[PDB]
């Protein structure tokens, strides 16, 4: 309900989905595809945190609420269609196109070049691609929260 | 696509047995992620929709009796089925929801001791007539196994130009054929003779079961 | 519990057109996919179409691709196929489809592609005119003289069910002839009413035959 408070997720989320980028490489994974769509929800939901950042207080642009229920959400409903398509694939193995990118800085934190869902095996503890449906549920979660 | 293929045509068997007809897709049906194979059994009995059997390869569907299992991995299924009873006369589709959904061709089984055909013969119909043609039909029903030669008769003389038969597909209570003859004349020369029948031969014993009628008051 | 029952479509001539739609009803309708399953004549079973949940996204097989259309509309529940640019091949019945595995089906509409519809001529079956009385009275119902296939014969409104036998159509000429027996004890027939029902769906046709006894 203040400055940190807020910056406190604002920065939590901007280092926990920042850190998306890092080790992408010697992961031997490398493409997000579908996740750009659903990158999308972490300046939705940080992009209000960080416009609100202003201060929780004097300023009345609370409003960053409701912006940050709606990136909160919206990840979801994203981010469980990609969940349910690996513990339930669909029949179309063929990939999209087959039936607002670019900046002055870098176009990096997005791309979809590479390949369809294929070899994928992660290995990692226990997945990482899914566990992001738990990660939105907490911001989501505290959102409802404080607004009931 | 995918092709599926499945042996054989048809099985007999007597009620209460085990059958287990296979299903070969041309692809592989794993994914890396899961042991998942894909396939699916689908039943359909004779003149119904088919109906959802083992989903997977393995998992049986809401009130699908443990005697339906689904074995197979790979490129190669196989469908068994213990204690076959009466009401499963039907064919046994598999289907790949790996790449788009291919179906199999199909794997008739039909049901095994013998019975008497039941005959009942049947004159033309007072409108069917007063409409310009005639038409004598006798039914043979209950009767197995499906070899039966059925012989009308005109009072004796045995003419055959127009006489065209159909078995029903095995029934699936008691499981057992039937069929149905029909002679096919003109309104005007149905009347030609007065005595007319048919009968069967069907080997329960060649003793050809015969059902009659005569003309005149119909 | 959980319903369909697609229905609209008799013949139709090469290029043709031509629309079906399944009603659904007894599930939440919104939520689920829905396709659409053909059978040919050869028994062959080939998957035709594939709407998703909140009609986003449709799939077809490049055997309809193009000529096909698998639309939805959950406020009225139903399911649409639009068949157009009609082949010959096209030629089979229609099942719609649930999947979670296809695990509700429906009844089919037949569906038949050539170049002249016949109502069918329906006549009932009385037995042998002699008051020679068995035991298990078999009357019938004759169908002759129609194109196309199906027809769909009931005995009393689907109530005599049991105890029946109803035989495959022939082709003789290039129209079909079906016949139709069902027994029933003696005590249930003169005294208590029997008739057989014929629809012909691919021409309207709701033929009503009473099956009368024989005088002069």
């Amino acid at each position: 309900q203040g400055r940190g408070a807020w910056l406190l997720m604002a920065f939590t989320a901007l280092a926990l989905e920042l850190t998306a980028l890092w080790f992408q490489h010697v992961m031997l994974l490398k493409p997000s595809v579908l996740c750009i769509y659903e990158r999308v929800a972490l300046f939705g939901v940080l992009g209000a945190a960080l416009i609100g950042a202003i201060a929780p207080k004097t300023p009345l642009r609370y409003v960053a609420m409701v912006i940050w229920l709606y990136s909160a959400f919206r990840g979801v409903q994203l981010t469980y269609e990609h969940t349910m398509l690996q513990l339930y694939p669909s029949p179309f193995a063929t990939c999209d196109f087959m039936v607002l990118p670019l900046d002055k800085w870098v176009p990096q934190v997005f791309v979809a070049s590479g390949d369809c869902a294929e070899r994928q095996w992660d290995f990692l503890g226990l997945e990482m691609p899914q566990w992001l449906l738990g990660i939105f549920i907490a911001y989501l979660i505290v959102a409802v929260l404080v607004v009931i | 696509d995918i092709v599926m293929s499945q042996s054989p045509s048809s099985l007999a068997v007597s009620a209460g047995e085990k059958v287990t007809m296979s299903c070969k897709s041309s692809q592989s049906l794993l994914n890396s992620r899961t042991r998942k194979n894909y396939l699916a059994w689908y039943q359909q009995k004779p003149g119904q929709s088919p109906k959802l059997l083992i989903y997977w390869a393995s998992t049986r569907e809401s009130g699908v009796p443990d005697r339906f299992t689904g074995s197979g991995s790979g490129t190669d299924f196989t469908l068994t089925i213990s204690s076959v009873q009466a009401e499963d006369l039907a064919v046994y589709y598999c289907k790949q929801s790996y790449n788009l959904y291919t179906f199999g061709g199909g794997t008739k089984l039909e049901i095994k001791a013998d019975a008497a055909p039941t005959v009942s013969i049947f004159p033309p119909s007072s409108e069917q007539l007063t409409s310009g043609g005639a038409s004598v039909v006798c039914f043979l029903n209950n009767f197995y196994p499906k070899d039966i030669n059925v012989k009308w008769k005109i009072d004796g003389s045995e003419r055959q130009n127009g006489v065209l038969n159909s078995w029903t597909d095995q029934d699936s209570k008691d499981s057992t054929y039937s069929m149905s003859s029909t002679l096919t004349l003109t309104k005007d020369e149905y009347e030609r003779h007065n005595s007319y029948t048919c009968e069967a031969t069907h080997k329960t014993s060649t003793s050809p079961i015969v059902k009659s009628f005569n003309r005149n008051e119909c | 519990e959980v319903q369909l029952v697609e229905s609209g479509g008799g013949l139709v001539k090469p290029g043709g057109s031509l629309k079906l739609s399944c009603a659904a009803s007894g599930f939440a309708f919104s939520s689920y996919d829905m396709s659409w399953v053909r059978q040919t004549p050869e028994k062959r079973l080939e998957w035709v179409a594939y709407i998703s949940s909140g009609g986003g996204s449709t799939y077809y097989p490049d055997t309809v691709k193009g000529r096909f259309t698998i639309s939805r509309d959950n406020a009225k529940n139903t399911l649409y196929l639009q068949m157009s640019s009609l082949k010959s091949e096209d030629t089979a019945m229609y099942y719609c489809a649930r999947p979670d595995a296809m695990d509700y089906w429906g009844q089919g509409t037949s569906v038949t592609v050539s170049s002249k519809t016949t109502a069918p001529s329906v006549y009932p079956l009385a037995p042998v005119c002699g008051d020679t009385t068995g035991s298990s009275v078999t009357l019938g119902c004759l169908v002759k003289g129609y194109f196309p296939e199906p027809v769909t014969l009931t005995w009393n409104s689907g109530s005599l069910s049991s105890g029946v036998h109803t035989f495959p159509a022939v082709l003789q000429s290039d129209l079909y002839t079906l016949s139709s027996s069902v027994t029933v004890t003696s005590s249930t027939w003169p005294s208590q009413s029997i008739t057989c029902n014929v629809a012909h769906p691919a021409s309207s046709t709701k033929v009503d035959k009473k099956i009368e006894p024989r005088g002069p």
